[PDB]
């Protein structure tokens, strides 16, 4: 494992650090591509495939263009505008993020269990019955939610 | 002299009333409509809340 | 069902508003909400699954009030978009649901359907109105993040993903401890208070009394299902009743004012939660809804926009009685006996004498002697000189709703023993 | 599962691929003299850029993206259904319509209003 | 068990994105970032307790999407007519 596990999870904070820290909007997102690419292929490797394709069409392939989109929209020629008092914040910022992660960590290391169960490849097939099974309410407020978010969209944007 | 006394004392609770309105403001200052600083804020008091937890 | 009646006139109303003129949708959706008002008093007390979806003796309770300032609020505006009711409605959906699960994707999936349109609603385009929007946006967005993440490591913690099942060591706690904020954030319990004064301010007054009483209902009732730890409300009280009580002297517009009491009273309320009751927020909240729902009520009356303090001064010449009943309703938030909202303190104070948590009920019952400033601040300056200002008088609906508000405060203050014997927590 | 055959293979698909691209770039990028300008650098015809650098651009745009965003989570959901389909009955087909006419009641009032402004 | 402690090292960068960013598009794109360290760590617990957690996962993908689209709709809609996205220069409403 810890050989190819490494890369791969390598690659992913690395990414993520990328993320956060350059300079203008295009790198950035693009970043974040690279990102969800990696994380998919960490999906495929944890036997959740189905999972895995989903997060390829519909956060890297849907998402991210209409992230791009608006940022191409109204442009973005600087991650940093200005300068406003919050320059000393910054390492108040960055101690926070240390701490959020030491606390987390901590906890993890306070139920440790097995990892040891089947799951079929997760393919689509074996997790459809669970899906309109007894889950099919869940769905249905997803659903829901889908046509909110239209409407309201609509309602912002447009004068109408 | 007891009676001047007595004035004094009124306007000795009168001043915690002072106090208590300066600390208010001195609350109220903690906003900024500065987005960022309400970020910053919020992260620390959530963090300090799972800190407590434990 | 309830549900039933909800999503089937929210769909159907979606497509339709398009012939109908924008009064009509306002009499469309008004009967809307009615007729779902009217399906839950006639089903109350059979608890009834048919899903994820549970009613049970705390979901009768808070929808009934989530319903009631829904109905309110889609009242009083006159809009150029129907669309600025379509989205309440919605909203009043969402909160509906919130209350009625205990599954944690169900109270996901509900926690953006009560919050999208919500958002939306902030926006009268006053430029102050969308400062509002876009800050409630992005700390909404954030604890969406911690919500979620939250129950991520809840599912690792316990089988289970919904509320109920053994609890562990550190993980399960930790998890719990994540959770809290998501729901504290949309309570406004401290320190997640920050949106609360700045939007408050910066929306229009109507749906600030639509958050002032239906989120808060709503979000409080999720909360009751957390099974908090009696530490972590311990924290939340004080940071609450401390700052909301002391930062709101220095306030001086009105909403705004308005605005740091919601956080106090979200804290008192939050001691309820230590034993954990419905019977007793059941009761509290409904004088705090009516009380709240009056007020703003008034405050529109006042005027769309910031109000300043002094534009209050004189509403008892302008009409007598919309200015007595402002007056009942802040003597009711200050909980003076022996009007309802003593009694909604007392059974809330009650189970927290129980659990022995003693300290922090000292403490809150010091400050609470704080909050008579500025809410005889408010109460008195009514009487005064009257004011030459912006103002109306409303039509008879408004003074209905208004004084009967007033007038059901009061009745409650003295027989709250009709209540609160079928306000039964199992049906 | 599903055999990790392939899918090791995919990988292998797109390092060929990978690797002819970038192969046949730096082919192309080598060979040719060079010999700057001073209206080669400066961009096209009429104008600094041949769009003169106009600010901001039609909503539209966010409009057709935004939609396409929601709808592609509609897609999503459908696949789990459009495998296994003969194994969840009557009652199957009921959840799935009950879905699709919840979007598709999104889709006619965005259709109504305008997708041109 | 990597993965789960992975999830939440990237849940920790995203916050420092949250807080550093001047810019409001970014601070958003952050947010969603956070986002993926949850359904990475809901999905590793799903290899645990086996097959409910993938059922999990979807629907947080479509709550983040939805929340998506109306956040930069917003976004949009409040800076098309401003020139600058300068957060920290919306300050009127303040104690």
């Amino acid at each position: 494992m810890s050989l190819l596990e490494g890369l791969a999870l390598f690659l992913l904070l690395l990414s993520g650090v990328l993320v956060v820290t350059l300079r203008n909007a295009i790198h950035a997102a693009l970043a974040l591509i690279l990102n969800f690419l990696v994380l998919a292929g960490v999906y495929v490797a944890l036997d959740a495939r189905f999972l895995g394709f989903i997060q390829v069409i519909v956060y890297a392939g849907a998402i991210v263009v209409l992230f791009l989109f608006v940022i191409m929209l109204l442009f973005a020629a600087q991650g940093e505008i200005g300068f406003d008092p919050l320059v000393r914040s910054r390492p108040l910022a960055a101690l926070l993020a240390l701490g959020v992660a030491g606390i987390l960590a901590a906890g993890l290391w306070g139920l440790d269990l097995a990892f040891t169960q089947d799951l079929k490849g997760g393919l689509p097939q074996a997790l459809g019955p669970l899906l309109y099974g007894d889950w099919l309410f869940v769905l249905l407020a997803v659903g829901f939610l889908l046509m909110a978010a239209t409407v309201v969209a609509v309602a912002l944007v447009e004068p109408g | 002299a007891l009676f001047y006394g007595d004035r004094g004392l009124l306007s000795g609770y009168f001043g915690l009333g002072g106090a208590a309105r300066s600390l208010g403001q001195g609350l109220a200052r903690l906003q900024t409509g500065y987005l960022r600083v309400y970020a910053l804020l919020f992260v620390l008091g959530a963090l300090l809340l799972l800190g407590v937890m434990r | 069902m309830t549900l039933a009646i909800l999503a089937v006139f929210s769909v159907a109303l979606t497509l339709l508003g398009f012939v109908l003129p924008p009064q009509g949708v306002k009499r469309a959706t008004l009967l809307g909400l009615a007729l779902a008002l009217a399906s839950l008093l006639l089903t109350w007390g059979k608890p009834f699954a048919f899903g994820p979806y549970a009613v049970d003796g705390v979901s009768q309770v808070f929808t009934l009030l989530a319903l009631l300032g829904a109905l309110w609020t889609v009242g009083l505006v006159r809009s150029g978009r129907f669309e600025f009711y379509l989205l309440v409605l919605y909203a009043a959906l969402g909160m509906h649901l919130l209350a009625s699960t205990r599954h944690l994707l169900l109270m996901l999936v509900a926690l953006e359907a009560l919050s999208l349109p919500l958002y939306a609603l902030a926006t009268w385009r006053r430029g102050q109105g969308l400062e509002a929007a876009l800050k409630y946006f992005l700390l909404g967005a954030l604890a969406a993040a911690f919500f979620l993440y939250g129950a991520a490591l809840f599912y690792g913690a316990t089988g289970s993903l919904v509320l109920g099942a053994p609890g562990e060591g550190p993980l399960y706690a930790l998890a719990l401890g994540l959770l809290l904020v998501g729901l504290g954030f949309k309570a406004a319990l401290a320190p997640f208070h920050f949106w609360t004064p700045d939007v408050y301010q910066g929306s229009p007054t109507p749906v600030v009394l639509f958050m002032a009483t239906s989120v808060k209902a709503a979000a409080f009732a999720a909360l009751l299902r957390v099974a908090a730890p009696p530490e972590a409300l311990a924290l939340l009280v004080a940071l609450s009743v401390v700052v909301g009580n002391l930062a709101a002297l220095a306030q001086k517009e009105a909403k705004r004012l308005l605005a740091y009491s919601s956080i106090a009273h979200a804290g008192y309320m939050a001691l309820a939660l230590y034993t954990g009751n419905a019977q007793a927020l059941g009761f509290y909240l409904l004088t705090y809804v009516l009380a709240t729902g009056l007020a703003f009520a008034v405050l529109s009356q006042i005027s769309p926009d910031r109000v300043p303090l002094e534009a209050l001064r004189g509403l008892y010449r302008k009409d007598p009685l919309l200015g007595l009943a402002f007056l009942v309703a802040m003597l009711s938030l200050l909980g003076l006996p022996p009007l309802a909202g003593f009694w909604g303190k007392y059974l809330a104070f009650a189970e927290a004498a129980r659990a022995g948590a003693w300290g922090v009920l000292v403490l809150a019952l010091v400050t609470s002697a704080v909050s008579a400033y500025y809410y005889l601040g408010l109460g008195l300056a009514v009487f005064a000189r009257p004011e030459e200002t912006p103002f109306r008088p409303g039509p008879p609906w408004a003074r209905a709703a208004v004084v009967a508000a007033g007038v059901l405060l009061l009745a409650l203050g003295l027989l709250p023993g009709l209540v609160l014997p079928a306000l039964a927590a199992g049906g | 599962m599903a055999p990790i055959q392939e899918y090791v293979g995919t990988l292998i698909y797109v390092g060929v691929a990978l690797f002819i691209g970038v192969a046949a770039l730096l082919v192309g990028a080598l060979l040719g003299p060079k010999k700057p300008g001073r209206a080669k650098l400066m961009p096209y015809e009429s104008g600094n850029d041949p769009a003169g650098e106009v600010k901001r651009f039609p909503v539209h745009f966010y409009v057709v993206a935004m939609l396409f965003i929601l709808f592609d989570v509609e897609v999503a959901f459908l696949w789990p259904y459009a495998v296994s389909a003969g194994g969840l009955g009557l009652y199957g087909f009921l959840g799935v319509l009950a879905f699709t006419l919840l979007l598709f009641v999104g889709f006619l009032y965005e259709w109504w209003k305008g997708v041109m402004r | 068990m990597s993965y789960l402690l992975t999830s939440a090292l990237l849940f920790a960068l995203g916050v420092y994105g949250v807080l550093t960013r001047r810019t409001a598009i970014l601070v958003f794109l952050s947010i969603e970032l956070m986002l993926n360290a949850a359904n990475l760590s809901l999905v590793g617990f799903a290899r645990a307790y086996g097959l409910d957690g993938q059922v999990a996962a979807l629907m947080v993908i479509a709550v983040a999407a939805a929340e998506v689209a109306v956040g930069l709709g917003l976004i949009v809609a409040i800076f098309r007519h401003r020139e600058s996205t300068a957060v920290d220069d919306l300050s009127e409403l303040r104690g």
